[PDB]
RNA sequence: AGAACCUUACCUGGUCUUGACAUCCACGGAAGUUUUCAGAGAUGAGAAUGUGCCUUCGGGAACCGUGAGACAGGUGCUGCAUGGCUGUCGUCAGCUCGUGUUGUGAAAUGUUGGGUUAAGUCCCGCAACGAGCGCAACCCUUAUCCUUUGUUGCCAGCGGUCCGGCCGGGAACUCAAAGGAGACUGCCAGUGAUAAACUGGAGGAAGGUGGGGAUGACGUCAAGUCAUCAUGGCCCUUACGACCAGGGCUACACACGUGCUACAAUGGCGCAUACAAAGAGAAGCGACCUCGCGAGAGCAAGCGGACCUCAUAAAGUGCGUCGUAGUCCGGAUUGGAGUCUGCAACUCGACUCCAUGAAGUCGGAAUCGCUAGUAAUCGUGGAUCAGAAUGCCACGGUGAAUACGU
């Protein structure tokens, strides 16, 4: 009886190395629990089990506050002082009650409020044991196949997960194989899975890499980028601080007996290794690998790189459904357009002939002058607006007058070019001056523009008739603002 | 289990008899109980319905 | 730091904190580090000779405050100058840790 | 860890060979047990009596004989063809490896040095940084104490006492058997590079690994064993195999190794009396009483064991006594009469009684053991074993000197 509490203590406490406290907690909320089952009215309820005989207490119990809502578990602080002169509004009123005799079906209660308990902490152990794991390889037995997801034994009573995203395309698993994946991420939710493994992601190629090339995993050569088309291609990128050793080579290894164990594990998945360099267009270069590439031009404001190849190397750099390219947009970070050495030469004249027309036309100059500042560099109306001084001065005939005459003109015409995209829309121009009209919200103003009324003084001249087809403006709406605009313009 | 020992704490009871299960009765008629006898062997104790 | 005195015998537990010292004052301060260097700022590279020759045959780019007794030829990118002084060491080492900060950014 | 026969592998000689011993096959015979015997015995010639189980009763199993063989057998040679096992340098502190590094390289470095220690034992320094076999520590016994239990072990306080722990009775004690406490340079002081560590002091049963023991690093002698056994060859197989009786291993001008007993007076003999530990015990240890000068014998308690027995310890002491002698020293050898073991004591047992009485009077060149409960000295037990120690292995009694120092 007594002695037999300690007994069962001691006996759950050292099989599932749980601390006493956090059981007895439990076993006291469980008993509250089938307490407040016995009565028909919703009561308070706590449980108190004396920690060296097992004999437990009882108590009803009444939250102290200022108006009742519920005189079942709820108490006036003037009737719940009548008790006791210290008790303020947030405290409990305690009464003794008859504690519930321990029946199977009590038992029942506890055994599986202990159950829940022994798991949440087993759950709190694995995920504190697994947290120093986070991105390594673990091995796993195949436990069971869903349709969305396969459950792994990693042992010890640690389960992990494997979603049918972080599986390759081609695997099947069936329950008793053993798997191979990166942990990572580790979840402390109190349901469901804990581990999250992956197999699809970049991690999976990083850490097979660290353990089938030693130089890897002792920091000699380091992976500076990976990018991955899941159980097709990937491509990787090694540097190394050491002239003495070849990344590539040592990540290839003899015969290529190193890249195809990864690449075995991975479901055949072909692995390209290339070198890492510090310059953005050389490290392109070895990204397009196998395909040879003839130019480069980075355009750094977009971010973008255009390359050239030879007619017959296109269908290489691009690749199967462009896998070759986007794996190495991937990896570089970099946009890439791959086309011919010819279509460059194309684009690039449009892209004159556009810049000249644009600069002819807004700067006021001759086709000469403008293609001058085209192989100089100049492309854009910003450009010309911001550029230091020095820069435009270096230009062969340029004087510092007629690079102010420039850059007034390159000003005046971008906030030419800002008005009249401001008046043909909402920005500022209609956003002010046809949104003056008390009630014009920018949306408004600029379906109102859409249709020419682009000033204060083009609504006061509207009939609501002439505006009844904007989609939000009823006509006693649109006979408002229109009136507005008229008092505004009329008789302010 | 450990929760069904503890029964003996509170409770007292050894082990609950050793299994447990209360005799239920079975089906296809409805009705309405109208009496109930209860004899007892004499030197039993009377329960309160009794 | 959670135990090695608690844990065990207090003969180990003593002996123990002599293997964390003799490791910490030597090693202690490099630990968070994996992989091999990239660059060794060295305060002289003659009686460590040792330490500049060790880079060379691994090829990392090495910096050395050399004296007029040192030897150049082991140190890459060689910085002349007086490195025995106490005052020396204060202009020194203050401002190439900031060319690292800047580099950190 | 013990040769009278056996052992036993050797010699003289008497015998036997598919056999001293094993597996397999053929036919008969159960097996077994008792007796007469040829002869030294072996083996062989026999003579009675028994003839059990499974029943597939036209045959198996258990077992003996006869026959053919394939073989069995060998302590026969080779330990330098070998395994295992073991001895020794030495319980000395040393022997190496990984990777880096220096040199063309063999290799070196680490393991070197300053200190210190029983100790590459730690500490510091160092182109080295770690790792392993060792050292140490962990294990066993002994050193004090507490706790549990209390017999066949014990008797402090308690009653009866054939006054014997013998009997009630007691549970602290000795003792006993289990588990822990405890000694770790832990504490102090000086010294020492704030190092390691050393030299004193404190408390303590024990103090610098408390004492002892087991434990024996790579390898060295191409050390020892073919004879424990295992085993490649090689070889014999009417034989170097096998069986029996007797002998020899114990023989004897002589030298060496290791011990025992002594050469005496801190000694010998007689009388009285004190104090152990450990171990052994069933075709075995043997009380007690009795015949016996003695070795032992008869009857026979108890005990297959803290109880019973071997088993009444010796010097020690108290006293008497001899009186520096080859003698109440020493007792070899020798004659006679016997005791038990065992079929058997002659070659060739031990022991005992009576008699006998040697050399020897502290040892030359040279050489050995031992640093403490040791040397030395005294007595006991045990394995071996039918019987047969002064040896070997264990036990406890008594109890030293000296260690300037390299």
């Amino acid at each position: 009886m007594n002695k037999e509490i300690l007994a069962v203590v001691e006996a759950v406490s050292n099989e599932k190395a749980l601390p006493r406290e956090k059981i007895f907690e439990a076993l006291e909320s469980a008993l509250a629990t089938a307490t407040k089952k016995k009565y028909e009215q919703e009561i308070d309820v706590r449980v108190q089990i004396d920690r060296k005989s097992g004999d437990f207490d009882t108590f009803r119990r009444w939250l102290v506050v200022d108006e009742v809502t519920q005189p079942t578990k709820e108490i006036t602080l003037e009737a719940a002082r009548y008790e006791d002169e210290s008790l303020n509004l947030g405290d409990y009123v305690e009464d003794q009650i008859e504690s519930v005799t321990f029946d199977r079906i009590t038992t029942q209660t506890a055994k599986q409020v202990i159950v829940q308990k022994v798991r949440e902490a087993e759950r709190a152990m694995v995920v504190d044991q697994f947290r120093e794991h986070e991105g390594e390889i673990i091995t796993g037995v195949v436990k069971k196949v869903n349709r969305d997801n396969i459950s792994l034994d990693l042992g010890n009573n640690a389960e992990a997960v494997i979603l049918r995203e972080d599986m390759l395309p081609r695997e099947n698993f069936r329950p008793g194989d053993r798997v191979r994946g990166v942990l990572y991420s580790v979840r402390p939710e109190a349901r469901g899975a804990q581990l999250f493994v992956t197999r699809s992601k970049p991690e999976m190629l990083i850490e097979l890499f660290r353990i089938e090339v030693p130089e890897i995993g002792e920091e000699v050569i380091e992976i500076k980028a990976a990018a991955r088309d899941p159980g097709s291609r990937a491509k990787i990128a090694v540097k190394t601080n050491d002239k003495r050793i070849d990344p590539v080579g040592a990540c290839v290894g003899m015969r290529g007996a190193r890249v195809q164990a990864v690449s075995t594990e991975l479901g055949g998945e072909r692995i390209d290794i290339v070198l890492w360099d510090d310059n953005p267009a050389q490290f392109v270069i070895n990204a397009m690998a196998p395909a040879d590439v003839a130019s480069i031009v980075v355009d750094e404001d977009k971010h973008t790189m255009d390359i050239a190849v030879e007619a017959g190397n296109l269908a290489q750099a691009i690749g199967r459904n462009g896998q070759n390219v986007r794996l190495a947009s991937q990896l570089s970070g970099w946009e890439l357009n791959v086309m011919t050495v010819d279509d460059l030469q194309a684009k690039h004249q449009a892209e004159a002939h556009a810049a000249i027309d644009t600069f002819t036309k807004y700067l006021d100059i001759d086709e000469d002058f403008a293609t001058v500042l085209v192989e100089e560099g100049f492309s854009t109306l910003e450009e010309l607006a911001y550029v230091p001084m020095k820069e435009l001065l270096e230009i062969e005939g340029l004087d510092e007058p007629t690079v102010e005459a420039l850059r007034e003109r390159a000003k005046n015409a971008l906030a030419t070019i800002a008005q009249a995209q401001e008046e043909s829309l909402g920005d500022n121009k209609p956003a002010d001056d046809l949104l003056n009209l008390e009630g014009v919200d920018r949306d408004l103003a600029f379906k109102l523009a859409a249709r020419g009324v682009c000033t204060l003084e083009d609504l006061a001249e509207q009939g609501i008739d002439d505006l009844a087809d904007i989609e939000g403006l009823t006509d006693e709406k649109a006979g408002a603002l229109i009136m507005a605009a008229r008092n505004i313009c009329w008789f302010g | 289990t450990p929760e069904e020992k503890l029964l003996r704490a509170i409770f007292g009871e050894k082990a609950s008899d050793v299994k447990d299960s209360s005799l239920r009765v079975p089906n296809g008629v409805s009705g309405t109980v109208i009496d109930v006898q209860v004899f007892t062997r004499d030197g039993v104790e009377k329960d309160k319905r009794a | 730091q959670d135990g090695t005195f608690d844990k065990l015998t207090k003969k180990e537990a003593l002996m123990r904190t002599r293997e964390l010292e003799k490791l910490e004052n030597s090693l202690g301060g490099i630990k968070d580090m994996g992989g091999l260097p990239d660059a060794l700022f060295v305060i002289d590279a003659d009686h460590e000779h040792i330490a500049i020759k060790e880079a060379n045959n691994l090829g990392i780019p090495v910096f050395a405050i050399v004296d007029t007794n040192s030897d150049p030829d082991g140190v890459d990118f060689v910085i002349p100058g007086n490195d025995d002084a106490i005052r020396a060491v204060t202009l020194y080492l203050g401002a190439v840790a900031a060319t690292v900060r800047e580099g950190r950014s």
